[PDB]
Order: structure tokens, then C-alpha cells, then sequence
């Protein structure tokens, strides 16, 4: 079926840009948004943003503009999160969301959660 | 006798163009063989204020330049006839353009009944101008020879290049798609360039059926595809929708 | 940005009843008629999972027991009967405009 | 050439693979054919009234 | 001499539609009398695969059939001249249709116009909506349109006419902040809104002014009024009648 | 046959009484019209200049 | 032989009638001076319900009533022909008009394009609205409309010209998030819209590049400015002459 | 005579200066031409065949 494979939790030390690769297998990745969802530890689905694979077109929430840069690679079927200047309030938990949309279904299945611990 | 003739026979590019100007009440399009020839449009082309690949697409479609190009008329004597030849001048070339072909759209599910159905409203020709999509709504003002779309920017609308996630997503967040919504099932098939699409909900019963194989087909309560090379005929309801062109008989 | 409120925060149902979780939203998030309303679930180290969308219908795969009702700024997410393995965080989110915003989330323990 | 993708998601259908012409102004040009005249005096007078009222439409 | 009118007068069948493909660059509509006869399209219609009444309806409205109908040159060469002539084929037929006219509906303040005046045909349990002008032909009582640009919408545009919100359909609109005074003409008549300071008479030309509108939107017959003078402008609710010529 | 109803509650006019004949696919023929040719010469050379200019087109 | 073409001559207008109704299947527009001479067309003007004014206007532009006007065939016999001319009947005239032309307005992101461009003209104290570019013809400094599918706006539409947010009549606006570059040729100018990084430069024809547009929409004059480069567009805010032909 | 406006405030250039004439109604009339016969035959019967594919296409 459809599913959505995540990177490891990593451990990087502090204004590292890192990378969250999230790999989509069994569907069309044309036709959906992979949407980038950080749950912090203990809180809430704070929202990151929204890439459309079919035109690789990218957009933030506007508290994450200036953090996150969010990439596809629709030949590997493959999301990327790119984290820059990284900092102790990123140790979270991150998320990659199929995410259909048009009168939605809206977020059907998830990835398994790429845990990004940032610490010294 | 032989001299009235001899005055039809030279003067065949004269009696025409009066005649298609009387026709037409001063104002003639598309411009004819009789208005402007074809020697004479090429070294027309020659003229213009456009680059070299510009010319040679304009010598090669020769027969949608002047599908295009107006010609009215300005001063008539008794003896010279004046009009100006209106010519196409193409701004951009070799930039990819797209036809957007739309259908009923119903969010179909039977757990609560509640559907909305979808169209949009913004089907018509796209192309890329200056970074930025030059769309034509009419269905008229663009001209497509077999590999070349030819349009015109009069009163054509200026969208950015994120309309293309209108595409895949009505709602998404980079450009506002043009919709028309429902509140109950509809259905019918819209043909398209090389193929069709073909909307069935409800208690609709729509049907594709090849030319020669008979019904191959039965389509569910969703929005399909299919193309002009697997079908040939596809009934919704009542409504027989040829997907390709029916071949009849010749005439001699 | 549309601020939804999510009511409650811990909610206590007996094993066998009715449960119930209220969304309000701030802005109006219906669309053509239709409301843009998720309820998703995420139990403790697993992604969520879609229940509802669109605030009345049925995800692939979810029993009838989950229901979702309500619109305009009102809306509503109704688990009846109640058993051991729904426990869990509940997440109603937004879909009508960029922001996307995610609900507080409730987390029902069974009392 | 022309391929045409389908996206169900929206119940699409774009026809991708053309080349652009975009037209952006024009380009006069003064066409001036003269009369073949004729020194039969029917077939003058009927283009002459064409003539005529082709004046009259300006 | 005699020869060249021969040439003339034989190959006319062939000079015309060279004339026409001329004039036309090379796709010609509608299909004229030259270009596809009577008899061979009457012949044409025999072979499609409609039915027998369709045969029957589409004999009866050729002028119609052949304002739908293009003819694109395909070879021409000095001794052959093809052209495919691309005929109509209805899907459905003999099913209702109504056309609709709107005009202003102004209240005690703000005014409404439905700005989706155009055709309505039943398609196939929903309505096909056509809103141009050219893609709808008008024969007796049978309405010839096509479905390359036509809108689908339900069986429910009909809410949209006792009232102009109705729950189960959201029809177009057009809004306006002051009062607006106008007229529209019908197909069996003309809808007069007269509104503000505006001053609206029907008459009749055998009768002088007849009716004077008061602030309000009413409807006029055509068998009992000619004109209708809004403001200061004069709608023709009737065709005038002229002179005749020869 | 041909029915007209006014409404009052929207100010529209509906004219009913049609019956419809939608459009939906194309009937093709391929037509050829042959040529009568003649074995005077400025007639025949005005038809091969025409023939020339329409085969220019494509 | 003779006789031939003396059918020919002494009948080239039912002739051309024919041929124009056969080509057009049954109605054609505009009508030609074949159907329709001056002569008759003058004495036509003088006979219809209309005011010394009009009769005065109508005979000024026969060019335009000629192409407003149908001719819809109604009796065709072997001996005669009969056929319906249908002339304009204009309710109002000599009342302002002015054409809308509009092109992105960016402000940094949003850009605003409005859509209701088009004719607009002064009929009975509110406006009536043109959107369609066919049915509206211009000569010198006139304007021919039909009020057939048109839009009667209050007179507050001005307001639209100087405010997007306008309180007394809202603007029906085309919204964009992104930065848009284009360019509008006008009637007496052009506007030119360059926002981004897009490069847009205003070109003389005997100077060459005279204006280098910065962040903006602006208008150049046609008077002085003769090319636009937006990008790789070049939008010709004149018309290019070319060589004369014979 | 005719002026244009340019608004930037909304990128608006608005031509101004016209004189109107709205088309509210037809106007119709009947006009019947005859036909000169002559008493050769083919031009005879090329004219009776565009009379009867005119009465047959109505």
C-alpha cells in the first residue's frame, strides 16, 4: 500500500543544516502534496510547510521561512527537509504527509517521524 | 465579348478583393490567397523586426498567419485600390503552451451522502510568455497546427507560472483556481484533443464501447480517462459523446 | 490564520459511551458549502492517522463509531461506543487556507 | 510530440507538448493594386458601382 | 470562348469551393450548398449511426446542420480537391430546454442582476448550460446547440428562478450599491426595471403610451406593446417594420 | 408551443417550450471533388496559380 | 454566349446574393453593399422611428451599420427572392463612452489585475457595460454597441478607475500571489507593468533603447515610444510599417 | 477629441472622449429583388439548382 519510509533520528550539535529525506512509495507523487509537519516535544502539530512534488512548488508557515527549505526529488520519488541554523527549540520530531487536497481526504498516511535532536 | 473576359481573367486578384471587401463591409478576416500571396507574404516575413527561427515559423504556418491577420481597406479609386495587410507579430516563440480540458468532479462516498461535485470554470489555452503564463479563456483566439499553438495577447489574462498546481489541487495555496460548485450528483463526458474524460455518478449508467469490440468498458462512480486509441464511443445516460471522429462514407 | 480552539484538553469516558470533542474554529472554514475540517489520531509513538475529513465523512479503513458533525465555526468529533484501544491524542485541523493550523489536541484515557 | 496527461485529482485533462506563437502587435502593410483598365461598357459600369459604393462605406 | 464559360458553368461545383477555401484560408464555416449538397447530405445522414428520429429531425433542420458544420481542405492537388466535412453528431435529442433573461432587481439598497443569462438544456438528468451566443441555434421550437464549451450544472437551476437564494443551488450574481434602471428585450417580450427618478412608459404604436412603470421590475407582452422608454432611451420590444424594396 | 414565464421574484423571463439536439461528436467525409479539365490558357493558368496558393497553405 | 453574360451583368446583385446566402446557409453578416446599396440604405435611415440626430449619425457610418446589420433569407423562389434585413435601431446616442484597459498592479506580495475590461457607455444614468470585443465597433471618436448581452452598471463605476476597495461600487478584481511582468497596448499608448526581474526597456524606433522601466507599472505614450521589451517579449506599442506592395 | 487617462493607483488606462450609440432594437424590412429571365440552358439550370438547394435548406 501506500507508505511513507523516514530517516533515522539524528543527534547533531547545534547551527548544523541538516537533511530529513522521506521516501513515498505505492502512489502517484504527481498528484498529491507532501505537507512537512514539526511536533515539538510534548506539544502540539505545529505546521512547516507545503511542497507540491508535481512543480516542486514550495511554501512556508511564516515562522519557518527563515529555517526550513523544503525540496523534492520526484525521480526517487523523495522529500527533503533541509534545517538551517538549527538551534535547541528543532529538537523535535518531524513529519511528511501525503496530504490529498481538492475537497480533501486530507492526510491519509504519515511518515514514520524523523526525531532531530539538537543539543551540544 | 473576348475583352469583358480578358478584364476577368487579369484582373482576378481585383474583382475578388473588391468583392470580399463588399462581403465583409470594409473590413476582411482571415486575409485570402487573393488579398496577399504567398511570395509575397514569405518576403513579407523577411521584413519584419523578429529574429531568424521567427521567420521560418511564420513561412512554415502560412496558412494560420493569415487566420490571423486583418486587412482593411483605405483608400478606393477608380483605378488603384489601397488596404492595409494587418501581419502577425509574434513577441515570444518556442515557449511550451498546454490546453486545459476540465470536467465534473464529485467527491463521491457513500458514508454520509454528502457531495459537493466540483467544475472548473478556467478551461482554455496557457503559455509561457515572460516568465510568467499568458492564458487565453476563448477558444477562438488560439490556433494549433500539429505541433504549433499560435494566440494573441489583445485581451488575454496574465496568471503566474504556479498555476500548474491548479492541475493537481483547486485549493492550494499559490494560486486561486477558478471554480463552479454543486451541491448534487452530475455527469457527462467532455472530449478532449486525444482522448476523453468521462465523469459517472449517481445512478448513471455510462458505458465506453469500442468501434469494432462492442462495450469494453464500464465506468464506476468516478472521474476517468481514456484515449482516442482504445475507445471509439462512450454513453452517459443518453448522451452518445463520440470520443474520436466518426469515418463515413466519400463523395465524388 | 485560522485559530481553532479544541475542547477539551483530558477527557475521561467510560469504557462503553459516548465521547465527544468540540473544534471551534475562529474564521469561517467552509468552502462551496462544503467544511475543511480533519480529525486525525495519533496514539503515543505512532504518526496520526486520518479519521474524518471534510468534518461528516469516513476515512479508508476507520469504523463507524468515529463521527463527525457540525459547520460553519461549530464542529464536532463523536466516538460511540467506546473501547480500550481508542486511547489517544485527537487532532482537528484546517485546510481552507495557508496557514494550515492544527488543533490542541485531546487526550482521552479511559476513566 | 503531444502528450496528454490526465490528473484525477481535479478531473483534468492538459495537453502538454506545443510550441508558442504569441502575438503582441501587428505589422502594417500598404497593398496597392492598380486597375487593369479597358478602353463591355456593362461590365465597366458594374465595376464602377462597386466602386462607388465602396466610397460610400468610408 | 464558349469553352472557358464550359469551364465555367461544369467545375462550378469546384470553382466555389476553391473561392471559398481561398477566402477562408483553408477551413470553411458553415458547410454552404456548394460545398456538401442536398441530396448528398441527406444521403449522409442515412448512414450515421443515430436513430431513425434523429435521421428524421436533422432532414427537417439541414440550415441549422449546416451552420454547425466545418469542411477543412485536407489535398488539393490540380485534379482532386478533398475536403473532410466534419458534420454535427446530437447525442441526445427531443428532451426540454429553456432560455433565460435577466435584469436588474433593485429594493429598498441594493440591486441584483443573475448574470448567467444564456441556454439551458437537459443532457442527461443534469443541465447543459451554454453561455455564448453562437454555440445555440434557434429553429421553430428546437434548440441546436453543442457541448465542446458547455457547463454541466444540476436539475436545480430551477430554484433559481422564485428565488435568488436558494439553498440548494448558489446562483451568479452581479451586485450594486444604487438604483439601476433598464431593459431587456425577450424572446416573447421585455422585462422593464424602472427605478429611482427613472421614467418608464410602454406604448403601442397604434395607441400612444399605454403603461407607465412604477418603481419596480415588470414584465411587457410583445403583441400589445411596440416600445418601452426608459429614462431617456428608447428599447424596441418588437421588431419595427420598414419598408419594402426591390 | 413556445411558452414565456416572468418572474417577479428575481425580475428573469424564462422561455420554455424547446426541445433539444446537443452536439457531441463529429461525422467526418472525406469529399473529393475531381476536376472536368478542358484540353482559353489564362483560365487554365488562373485555376493552377489557385491550386498552387491553396496547396501553399499546408 | 451572349446571353450569358449579360445574366451576369444585368444581374450581379441577385447573383451575389445568392452566392453570399448559399456560402453563409441562409443568414449573413455584415450585410454587403450587394444586399443592401447606399441609396436604399439612405432612404432606409430616414424612415425609421428616430430623432433627426440619429438620422444624421447613421449616415456618417455606414461602415459600422452595415456590420451590426443581419440579413436573414426569408422566401426564395425561382422568380424572386425575399429576404429580411435587420438595421440597428439605437435607443441613446450622444452620450459619453470610454474604453477600460487594465494590466497587473503589484505592491511589495500581492498583484491585481481587474477584469472588467472593456467598453463602457453612458445609457439612461447608469452605464451599460460591454465586456465582449465583438459588439462594439469604433470609428473616429464613436462607439457602436448592442444592448443585447450587456451589463447596466450604476454611473459609480468611475470610482473603480481610481480605487480598488471603492465603498460606492466594488471592483471585480483577478488576484495574483506572485509577481507578474506584462505588458497592454492600449489605444493611445501602452501600459507597461515590470515587477520582479524582469527587464523591461521602452524602445524608440530611430533611438533605440530610451526608458529603462524600474519596479512599476507605467504608461508610455505612443507618440514617442514604439517598442516594449519585457523579458524576451517585445510588445509593439505602435503598429510596424512595412514595404508597399502592387 | 479623444483622450487617455492613466491611473497607476490601479494600473487603469481608461480612452475617453467617445460618443455613443447603443443598438436596443431591429429595425427590418423586406426587400424583394427579382430576376431577368432569358428564354444558355446551363446557366438556366445552374441557377435553378442554387434556387432549389436554397428552398431545400429552409
Amino acid at each position: 500500500e501506500v507508505q511513507l519510509q523516514q530517516s533515522g533520528p539524528e543527534l547533531v550539535k547545534p547551527g548544523a543544516s541538516v537533511k530529513i529525506s522521506c521516501k513515498a512509495s505505492g502512489f502517484t507523487f504527481t498528484d498529491f502534496s507532501i505537507h512537512w509537519v514539526k511536533q515539538s516535544q510534548g506539544k502540539s502539530l505545529d505546521w512547516v510547510g507545503y511542497i507540491y512534488p508535481y512543480t516542486g512548488g514550495n511554501g512556508y508557515n511564516l515562522k519557518f521561512q527563515s529555517k526550513a527549505t523544503l525540496t523534492v526529488d520526484t525521480s526517487s520519488t523523495t522529500a527533503y527537509m533541509e534545517l538551517r541554523s538549527l538551534t535547541s527549540e528543532d529538537s523535535a520530531v518531524y513529519y511528511c504527509a501525503r496530504r490529498e487536497g481538492n475537497f480533501v481526504g486530507a492526510m491519509d498516511y504519515w511518515g514514520q517521524g524523523t526525531s532531530v535532536t539538537v543539543s551540544s | 465579348i473576348e475583352t469583358v473576359i480578358e478584364f476577368q481573367q487579369k484582373n482576378n486578384r481585383l474583382l475578388e478583393i473588391t468583392r470580399e471587401f463588399s462581403v465583409n463591409a470594409g473590413v476582411t478576416t482571415p486575409v485570402s490567397t487573393y488579398m496577399l500571396t504567398n511570395s509575397e507574404l514569405l518576403s513579407l516575413i523577411n521584413d519584419m523586426p523578429i529574429t531568424n527561427d521567427q521567420k521560418k515559423l511564420m513561412s512554415n504556418n502560412v496558412q494560420i498567419v493569415r487566420q490571423q491577420s486583418y486587412s482593411i481597406m483605405s483608400i478606393i479609386k477608380e483605378e488603384v485600390l489601397a488596404y492595409v495587410v494587418q501581419l502577425p507579430l509574434y513577441g515570444v516563440i518556442d515557449t511550451p503552451c498546454w490546453k486545459l480540458h476540465t470536467s465534473p468532479l464529485c467527491t463521491t462516498n457513500t458514508k454520509e451522502g454528502s457531495n459537493i461535485c466540483l467544475t472548473r470554470t478556467d478551461r482554455g489555452w496557457y503559455c509561457d510568455n515572460a516568465g510568467s503564463v499568458s492564458f487565453f479563456p476563448q477558444a477562438e483566439t488560439c490556433k494549433v497546427q500539429s505541433n504549433r499553438v499560435f494566440c494573441d495577447t489583445m485581451n488575454s489574462l496574465t496568471l503566474p507560472s504556479e498555476v500548474n498546481l491548479c492541475n493537481i489541487d483547486i485549493f492550494n495555496p499559490k494560486y486561486d483556481c477558478k471554480i463552479m460548485t454543486s451541491k448534487t450528483d452530475v455527469s457527462s463526458s467532455v472530449i478532449t484533443s486525444l482522448g476523453a474524460i468521462v465523469s459517472c455518478y449517481g445512478k448513471t449508467k455510462c458505458t465506453a464501447s469500442n468501434k469494432n469490440r462492442g462495450i469494453i468498458k464500464t465506468f464506476s462512480n468516478g472521474c476517468d480517462y481514456v484515449s482516442n486509441k482504445g475507445v471509439d464511443t462512450v454513453s452517459v445516460g443518453n448522451t452518445l459523446y463520440y470520443v474520436n471522429k466518426q469515418e463515413g462514407k466519400s463523395l465524388y | 490564520d485560522i485559530v481553532l480552539t479544541q475542547s477539551p484538553a483530558s477527557l475521561a469516558v467510560s469504557l462503553g459511551q459516548r465521547a465527544t470533542i468540540s473544534c471551534r474554529a475562529s474564521e469561517s472554514v467552509d468552502n462551496f458549502g462544503i467544511s475543511f475540517i480533519n480529525w486525525f489520531q495519533q496514539k503515543p509513538g505512532q504518526p496520526p492517522k486520518l479519521l474524518i475529513y471534510g468534518a461528516s465523512n469516513q476515512g479508508s479503513g476507520v469504523p463507524a463509531r468515529f463521527s463527525g458533525s457540525g459547520s460553519g465555526t461549530d464542529f464536532s468529533l463523536n466516538i460511540h461506543p467506546m473501547e480500550e484501544v481508542d486511547t489517544a491524542v485527537y487532532f482537528c485541523h484546517q485546510s481552507k487556507e495557508v496557514p494550515y493550523t492544527f488543533g490542541g489536541g485531546t487526550k482521552l484515557e479511559i476513566k | 510530440n503531444i502528450t496528454e496527461e490526465f490528473y484525477q485529482s481535479t478531473c483534468s485533462a492538459v495537453s502538454k507538448g506545443y510550441l508558442s506563437a504569441l502575438r503582441t502587435g501587428w505589422y502594417t502593410s500598404v497593398i496597392t493594386i492598380e486597375l487593369s483598365n479597358i478602353k463591355i461598357k456593362q461590365e465597366l459600369d458594374k465595376y464602377k458601382n462597386a466602386v462607388t459604393e465602396l466610397q460610400l462605406l468610408m
